[PDB]
RNA sequence: UAUACGUUAAGUGGAAAAGGAUGUGGAGUUGCUUAGACAACCAG
RNA sequence: UGGCACCCGGCUCAUCGCAUCCUGGGGCUUAGUCGGUCCCAAGGGUUGGGCUGUUCGCCCAUUAAAGCGGUAC
RNA sequence: GAUAAGUGCUGAAAGCAUCUAAGCAUGAAGCCCCCCUCAAGAUGAGAUUUCCCAUUCCGCAAGGAAGUAAGAUCCCUGAAA
């Protein structure tokens, strides 16, 4: 059963709305994403179960399909519900960081990094050695992650560095 | 931006407060007066036109009488163009004094330096001497001239000609001292041009 | 004259090799490609012929 | 003996637009149109084609990767100048020159070859000043 | 910019390959094999 | 009356290749201080002398570094 | 502003995974801009402001010729050349 061609099911309290060129746009209590795809892909979507099969063997149906229908069901996850994400940044000094809004961190290491938050993710972690964050869309609360986790960098020798959610430090000869 | 246009005067020193010496380029500025602006949907760019000497009758025909009849003035001898300044501080007939430039400010000058004629290898590009008393008939020529294989000779090779008497500009230069009742302004260090010729004063680029 | 003939013929929607084959085939009607030029001086004629080679080719 | 052809020619306007179609499968008819091998009174010597107006110039497609691999070399004549151009820097800032290199080197060299390649206009965009000239449009056949 | 049947997706086509290579379309076989695989997911 | 392989250094001017000496960005193997190794990269820079036939070459003192080559030495 | 080596998030053939196939970010003294100078003989010969005007002859029209307007040059005193 190939990752994508499945049956997925819908709470049916959202919207969603169809044009040419794939524009399916999906609403409903607070997400509003589109996702364009080309147009040989077939659509076939219900009020919340979406069946949709392969319109051909090759590899522009027989793999890419399973790509689309399943992120379909993910607009309606991201129209309902929204995400979060983890992480950690586990240090001797690692409780440089933002206090609210535009992050600033002095590493340390002698110059400091500053950035500032985009639209559509909250964050609410008073203790920055562990990091967790809530938004709308799962893309973009991934990259927001990222964004954080490559605010720090780990050391082999020090069993200290930035890890994902429940990750361990990278060790190496250092003697 | 800002600028104006001016005649160099010649050097001197200046006494600061502290105590220690400086030297100095005197340019002096009558004022000058607006003659056109360029607009984008009539010319395509932003910009203005400004004159700078007065000239007597004789030295003037038709055309320039009537194109400095609008705004009224006399024919002016020097006229000079420009861009990227902001186009609603200026009228057709405003002036534009020397006091827009305030003690400490970093200014850039622009002008044509002076020239050498015709020059050779080691004066125009800096070149060596070949030795001489050792037996070697070598002094002063140009140099090789290029590979054997492409049968020609590359571009770009350096040779004598005539030298110097272009346009040039020096940045980051200081203003050290502006007086209006003389039209006045004090550069810190060197400017290009010969004594009496025009140099263009404008504001920080780099900023 | 070949060029011609077939800048011609393609104003008519045949092309140069189709023509010529229903030309040979349809009768012979030898006719010098210097001769069949005559589409620059009347058309209508050429026309015709190309008609006929047409009516033969199908 | 033919007739050959002097002076006593009109030249007709058409208006070809250039939304999905290939570089080359459209170049070359052009081409075609331009030395005037479309008309039964052809002549090597002597100009007969047409003008040629092309509109929506920047919606050209090219099949493959080409359009991330296509380079444009051009020389300077001094030493160590070879600049160089991928394919999507032409269409996306240059895109009537894209087009008229294109046809350019399909077209006879020589006195007449240049002198035929001054008939063509390229216009980025679905507008042409060309009105007084009352074109005609004109599909690809090919 | 002919008519039919297939292959190739990299500009291979457009020099001549050792060596290495899940690239891999067909014609085969050989397995276990809807009281039942590969992800199965709950459970020593 | 054997055996069995092969067919010029110096001066003055420069320009190009990358198979990278320094500087930039990385994995790494390496407490940091460092150092070693392997990738991406040709923009710029890359030294003054004593003995000497500069050799199958010695030494002195600096520098972030004192790269290898092609162009009829 | 895009990019190399690399770092990621999504998600595929292949229910799992998976930086990689369709996608989306970040990332070099290189690459285009930003800085400086030349540049419409760019025959594709561009633009804006201002001045001069519809002269006289034959030729009835076209046309061709002569004197001129705005403006330059010859000539003379020189040098920031």
């Amino acid at each position: 059963s190939r990752v994508g061609k499945k049956l997925l099911e819908i709470p049916s309290d959202v919207t969603v709305t169809l044009n040419d060129n794939n524009t399916v746009a999906v609403k409903g209590p607070k997400g509003e994403l589109t996702r364009t795809f080309h147009p040989d892909m077939e659509i076939k979507v219900e009020d919340n179960v979406l069946t949709v099969a392969r319109p051909s063997d090759q590899k522009e149906h027989r793999a890419l399909h399973g790509t689309t229908r399943s992120l379909l069901g993910n607009m309606v996850e991201g129209v309902s519900k929204g995400f979060e994400r983890g992480l950690e940044l586990v240090g001797v000094g690692y409780r440089a960081s933002k206090s609210g809004n535009k992050l600033v961190l002095n590493v340390g290491y002698s110059h400091p990094v500053e950035i500032v938050p985009e639209e559509g993710i909250e964050i609410e972690v008073p203790s920055q050695t562990k990091v967790v964050v809530k938004g709308t869309d799962k893309e973009r609360v991934g990259a927001i992650a990222a964004n954080i986790r490559a605010v720090r960098s780990p050391e082999p020798y020090k069993g200290k560095g930035i890890r994902y959610e429940g990750e361990v430090v990278r060790r190496k000869e250092g003697k | 931006t800002k600028g104006i246009l001016g005649r160099k005067i010649g050097m001197t020193q200046v006494f600061a407060e502290n105590g220690d010496l400086i030297p100095v380029t005197v340019i002096e500025a009558a004022p000058n007066v607006v003659l056109q602006k360029k607009t984008a949907e009539n010319d395509g760019y932003e910009a203005i036109q400004l004159g700078f000497d007065d000239k007597r009758e004789k030295l003037s025909n038709k055309p320039e009488k009537g194109h400095v009849a609008k705004a009224e003035t006399a024919p002016k001898r020097f006229v000079k163009e420009l861009r990227g300044v902001e186009m609603d501080a200026y009228e057709v007939g405003q002036e534009v004094k020397v006091e827009i430039f305030s003690a400490g400010e970093i200014v850039d000058v622009t002008g044509v330096s002076k020239g050498k004629g015709f020059q050779g290898a080691i004066k125009r590009h800096g070149q060596s001497r070949g030795p001489m008393s050792h037996g070697s008939r070598y002094h002063r020529r140009p140099g090789s001239m290029g590979p054997v294989d492409p049968n020609r000779v590359f571009k770009g090779k350096l040779l004598p000609g005539r030298m110097g008497g272009e346009q040039i500009t020096v940045q980051n230069l200081e203003i050290v001292k502006v007086d209006a009742e003389r039209n006045l302004l004090l550069i810190k260090g060197n400017v290009p041009g010969a004594k009496k010729s025009l140099i263009t004063v404008k504001s920080a680029v780099k900023s | 004259w070949i060029t011609r003939i077939n800048a011609a013929a393609r104003m008519n929607g045949l092309s140069y090799s189709r023509l010529m084959h229903g030309l040979k085939l349809s009768g012979i009607e030898v006719n010098r490609k210097m001769l069949a030029d005559l589409a620059v001086n009347d058309l209508t004629a050429f026309n015709q012929l190309a008609d006929a080679a047409k009516a033969q080719l199908n | 003996t033919p007739m050959a052809n002097a002076s006593t020619i009109e030249r007709k306007w058409l208006v070809v637009d250039a939304a999905g179609k290939t570089l080359g499968r459209l170049s070359s008819e052009v081409a075609a149109i331009l030395r005037g091998k479309h008309k039964p009174t052809y002549t090597p010597h002597v100009d007969t084609g047409d003008h040629v107006i092309i509109i929506n110039a920047e919606k050209i497609e090219l099949t493959g990767k080409k359009l991330t691999d296509k380079i444009y070399y051009r020389h300077t004549q001094h030493p160590g100048g070879l600049k160089s151009r991928t394919a999507l820097e032409m269409r996306t800032n240059y895109p009537e020159k894209m087009l008229e290199l294109a046809i350019k080197g399909m077209l006879p060299k020589g006195s007449l070859g240049r002198q035929m390649f001054k008939k063509l206009n390229v216009y980025r965009g679905s507008e042409h000043p060309h009105e007084a000239q009352k074109p005609e449009v004109y599909e690809l056949r090919g």
